[PDB]
């Protein structure tokens, strides 16, 4: 049908359509204006309904600047809410909110799957038992805090201590040995993160799948509020139709929650909380449920998380941290050391395995290496204070070997190969807990401190020490 | 397309009529004002006055332009001093409009962009050599009131004189003499052969105060798409915030975490985002920004710092306390990080400059033990010298920039240590002294450095800085 | 009510005024066209110090002033009033009242006709006009109490959404054309020792001068009760 614009309001826009049988909320509508003359101004914009009112009129929100728009003018409606364009022809290329691509190398056909943004999360019955665990591949994250599959994990850690070494080598291993494609999603600063992507991850070739969708900063909060709602769509195609063993990632969920910073401005109605709206925890779950595992394909939208706001009692990072199901730590003080990846000992949850399923070996090593480096802590705090050199044989052995421990975490990234030279190492989880077991039972407490330095296994260690020409 | 105003006050008018109007459309009335129309209801029309509203009355007749917010660029604006609508102030006739375009447009996008290596020199020699900019970086600075942070500008401004660069200067909500005295002062120097300054002062209305760094960065963008290296200095965002809340409050929109409302990070993200290096595709232009916010009792824990710390690329920190004891300029080490710094620094620098960081931060947490506790070691003597020695090449008087190879190779006679046997005092003497001994002994080093980009030949260094030394006369 | 003087007319020149009193002479010289601020506590001596510095400026300087009060205590402006009246000064000055008991909007409007005063004797006898004022306090407060008799939404401590246009337009109003200074001494209370309240800050960025007084020194054996080491001036 046809609709006229009767209203405009800047950025709630509130254009209030005068329209014979109206659209349902979440709607497309989109309008075409040409330069009749020299005063007006051609425009081409999409508006989603959000609120009906009185009579005919219904509330709207437009993802672009609403500057000539003129009362009168003609609104076509579409039919289904905005359709992203999602399959094999969109993979490999930046897409902007809306479904175009920002970099101009080319264009999505007309005949593409189209499919649209806003759907219920899936079913309960679908739904199935959630005990398994990722593998990444890196030692500290099998060791001490593994990822549930399906579940959304976070990282406190700053920028410039790893942050984009450690998610490009988690979506290159996972699309490595298993099936899984990423997707990611960024709101905030610049994206100079793109050409080192587009250097390690097209060499490998994924990112020709990884479908990225940006809006950030500069952009309309209506933009800013549904990017992320668009890479999730992303995925929801994959677990779909697909149905692979993709168990695919997508790198951005609290960012959403920031973009709901300005969805406080977007709402336009009763203030709440701290000025937040009040359907912040409706808002975030809806987004939040949409990630589950399923039996409808072995697809599991397991998604690492950064949480810029890192203030804890503030409701809107207590209402997302209340979702998180794992947490991790990046800290530059254990960046000094060449210690890499910089994760510490911090740990949540991950026991649906072990020792729940049996676990048994696997749980209390764990629990020794932070036992045993809580020792070291407060050793080193003793050291400084009066010196080593006075404390007893068997206290000094715990940090003899806590130093090989505390070295062994370092791991030989598979992307680093084109900055380091060396070739990468994987490891199953499995063989991390075999081979680390043995470095608590002290086999190699004669082996020299230096050799316990980015290898893979500890064959590796030893076979470095011999190197070494011991 | 006419209409009337139907009510009047504080600034927000209204009107009734102007069918075709279109948002944001300039709308003029029979006194001569200029409006901007915000809000378009059924049958009346929102207008936001940008003038002196104490002349109008209601059943004013309003007359709409056809023009989406067009502020007038053009070369003709090299050394004048305009409004925000682009109205000249300092008398000397009507500038030429070359074109109009609008203040709205979007900001460069991803994937049109490119990583920052050119650098951008301030003439200081702290910041130079502790904490470089580079060129399409936007780089905040913070510190108590009266620290030098409008010295610090105008030094960068008078020292962009050698570089190519379009330097705009805008004061928002800045005292009038106070923008006279630095129009005068950059007249002096011949600042104002490049520099434009735009200026919204106090008395001017909120409007025009918070329109004000929207019309400047759209004046810069247009040398930024013709090719041109653009810097832009706002005097006080803070003045842009506050008129912002007042706007918002007179139109009833409720405040958000403080009186604030939610929108304000999208006004200056959406204002600072529009300051970016352009890649070869887009012609490879830059825009260099570098805003100031205020800071009281110099706690940095607020809702604008934070908010607005959030979108930069980095800050530079001023104490108010050593500033007013004896060290100017004064920069702390521990607040002050530049992110995009180390690309764009000149590998002569990045050479010279790499000790001087780790002595001055440990050095002065030694001198903070030190005052607390007399008796020391002898190594911690031998630093304590270095670092008091260390803090006196820092120093640097009053509109004075001084050119990059002279830092260089004065950070390299401190560091190697040739010039710790000068005392206190006699270092800044030394240091006067050895830029007349290098224009008069060692020019072919300076050539070397201007052209190489690089540290020239060492032991020519060495045996200049030893002559120099051999010259010298101590007390 | 009149438009503001333009960008054009405006002159740079700094000149420096001399007070007689030890402390303001030798660490914080005034500024002829410049803002002066007086900042301190209750019973500390701000209005004693303004007082014998009129009187001092008037005997010695000899030049014109102007006095106005924004909801001075009735006591107080009787006391002044014999007071200058008994040191034969009053015939020098002028005075202009807005007493406590007035509705608001008048203790707002009492310095700007002050202000008109001294821009009628700046522009036609073209000399070297003296402003001083009470208290700042208590005119944003009537800005305050005004906005909010007329509707409008309070905004920061309670205070009205427009307030730093109506104090940059107070202080604008004051500035030195090459012809006549109209050089303001301003006194302004702080609520409870906190440099933070919205119209301190406000009056805080416009100064050129400040000179606080603290209770301690006041209740020492100290006259004038001026700190030293916390009073600056840009023309030192
Ligand atoms: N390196 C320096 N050595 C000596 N004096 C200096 C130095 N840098 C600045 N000053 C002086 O310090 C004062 C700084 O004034 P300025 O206007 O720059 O302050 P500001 O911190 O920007 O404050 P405001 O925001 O109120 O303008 C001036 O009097 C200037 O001459
Ligand atoms: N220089 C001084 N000489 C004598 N008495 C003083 C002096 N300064 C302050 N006082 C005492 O303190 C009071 C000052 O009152 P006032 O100036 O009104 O204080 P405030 O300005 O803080 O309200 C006087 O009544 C006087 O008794
Ligand atoms: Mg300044
Ligand atoms: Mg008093």
């Amino acid at each position: 049908t046809r609709g006229r614009v009767i209203q405009v309001m800047g950025p709630v826009v509130d254009v209030k359509f005068e329209n014979g049988h109206l659209p349902a909320i979440y709607n497309a509508l989109k309008i075409q204006h040409k330069a009749r003359n020299e005063n007006e101004v051609d425009i081409d914009l999409t508006l989603e309904v959000a609120l009906h009112l009185g009579d005919d009129t219904v509330r709207t929100i437009a993802m672009a600047s609403t500057d000539g728009l003129i009362r009168g003018m003609e609104v076509i409606d579409t039919g289904a809410p905005i359709s992203v364009p999602v399959g094999e022809v969109t993979l490999g290329r930046v897409f902007n909110v809306l479904g175009e691509p920002i970099d101009l190398e080319g264009d999505i056909p007309a005949d593409a799957r189209r499919d649209p943004i806003h759907r219920p999360a899936p079913k309960f019955e679908e739904l199935a038992t959630e005990v398994e665990i990722l593998e990444t591949g890196i030692k500290v994250v099998d060791l001490l805090a593994p990822y549930i599959k399906g579940g959304k994990i976070g990282l406190f850690g700053g920028a410039g201590v790893g942050k984009t070494v450690l998610i490009q080598e988690l979506i290159h291993n996972i699309a490595q040995e298993h099936g899984g494609i990423s997707v990611f999603a960024g709101v905030g600063e610049r994206t100079r993160e793109g050409n080192d992507l587009y250097h390690e991850m097209k060499d490998s070739g994924v990112i020709s799948k990884t479908a990225m969708v940006f809006g950030q900063m500069n952009e309309p909060p209506g933009a800013r509020m549904r990017v992320a709602l668009t890479g999730l769509t992303m995925a929801e195609y994959f677990r779909d139709e697909q149905g692979q063993d993709v168990l695919l990632f997508i790198d951005n969920i609290f960012r959403f929650t920031q973009a709901g910073s300005e969805v406080s401005a977007l709402l336009g109605r009763m203030p709440s909380a701290v000025g937040y709206q009040p359907t912040l925890a409706t808002e975030m779950g809806q987004l939040q449920e949409r990630i589950t595992s399923t039996a409808k394909g072995s697809i599991t939208s397991i998604q690492a998380i950064y949480v810029p706001a890192d203030d804890y009692t503030d409701p809107a990072p207590a209402t997302t941290f209340s979702h998180l199901d794992a947490t991790t730590n990046l800290e530059r003080k254990l960046a000094e050391m060449g210690i890499y990846p910089a994760v510490d000992p911090l740990a949540s949850t991950s026991r649906a395995l072990a020792p729940e399923i049996v676990g048994e070996e696997h749980y209390q090593v764990a629990r020794k290496v932070q036992q045993t480096l809580q020792r070291y802590k407060e050793l080193q705090d003793i050291i400084a204070i009066l010196g080593m050199d006075e404390l007893s044989d068997e206290d000094k052995l715990v940090v003899h070997r806590a130093r090989r421990i505390q070295f062994f975490l370092s791991q030989n990234f598979h992307v680093a190969e084109q900055f380091t030279g060396q070739p990468g190492s994987y490891v199953p989880v499995k063989e991390t807990v075999r081979g680390f077991k043995e470095i608590l039972e002290g086999k190699y407490d004669h082996l020299p401190e230096d050799a316990f330095r980015l290898v893979g296994r500890i064959e590796e260690v030893v076979e470095k020490a011999k190197a070494m020409g011991v | 397309d006419v209409g009337t105003v139907i009510q009047v006050g504080d600034g927000i008018a209204r009107a009734h009529g102007l069918d075709n109007v279109m948002s944001g459309e300039l709308v003029e009335f029979a006194n001569g004002v200029m409006g901007m129309a915000l809000n378009l209801e059924e049958n009346n029309v929102g207008i936001v006055i940008l003038g002196p509203y104490t002349g109008i009355k209601e059943g004013d007749e309003v007359r709409r332009t056809g023009r989406i917010m067009e502020v007038p660029v053009g070369e003709a604006l090299i050394g004048r001093v305009v409004n925000p609508l682009g109205q000249p102030v300092d008398g000397l006739g009507p500038v030429e409009t070359t074109e109009t375009r609008p203040i709205e447009s979007r900001a460069p996008g991803v994937m049109d962009r490119r990583s920052v290596h050119e650098p951008l020199q301030t003439g200081i020699k702290a910041i130079d050599a502790l904490v470089p900019i580079g060129r399409g970086q936007r780089e905040l600075i913070i510190g108590d009131r009266q620290t030098g942070k409008t010295s610090v500008a105008i030094d960068t401004i008078i020292n962009q004189k050698d570089q190519n660069m379009i330097s705009i200067y805008v004061a928002i909500g800045q005292k009038e003499s106070t923008v006279r005295t630095v129009v005068e002062t950059l007249r002096k120097h011949g600042a104002l052969d490049y520099t434009i300054v735009v200026t919204a002062s106090a008395s001017q209305p909120a409007p025009l105060l918070f329109l004000a760094p929207y019309a400047g960065v759209a004046m810069g963008e247009y040398f930024m798409y013709k090719g041109k290296h653009v810097l832009v200095v706002y005097d006080d965002l803070s003045k842009q915030a506050a008129a912002y809340r007042e706007l918002s409050l007179l139109l009833r929109r409720p405040p958000g975490r403080e009186a604030y409302p939610g929108d304000i990070f999208y006004l200056h993200s959406r204002l600072l985002e529009r300051a970016a290096k352009l890649s070869d595709a887009k012609g490879g232009g830059s825009l260099t920004a570098l805003p100031f916010v205020e800071t009281q009792a110099g706690d940095i824990s607020a809702y604008i710092p934070t908010n607005v710390i959030s979108i930069t690329d980095g800050q530079i920190f001023l104490q108010s306390d050593l500033f007013f004891s004896g060290v100017r300029p004064a920069i702390n080490a521990g607040l002050s990080v530049s992110r995009v710094g180390g690309a764009a620094q000149i590998k002569a620098m990045k050479k010279v400059a790499g000790t001087l960081r780790l002595d001055l931060a440990a050095y002065r947490e030694l001198e903070a033990f030190a005052q607390f506790g007399s008796d020391l070691d002898k190594a911690t003597q031998a630093k304590l010298a270095r670092g008091a020695r260390t803090v006196e090449v820092l120093k640097q008087d009053l509109h004075q920039p001084i050119p990059v190879e002279k830092q260089v190779l004065i950070i390299y006679a401190l560091t190697r240590g040739f010039l710790d046997d000068i005392p206190v005092e006699d270092v800044r003497r030394f240091e006067k002294e050895f830029y007349l001994f290098l224009d008069q002994n060692g020019q072919h080093l300076l050539e070397h450095i201007r052209t190489t980009k690089d540290l020239p030949n060492e032991d020519d260094l060495n045996k200049a800085i030893e002559a120099f030394k051999k010259t010298f006369v101590v007390s």
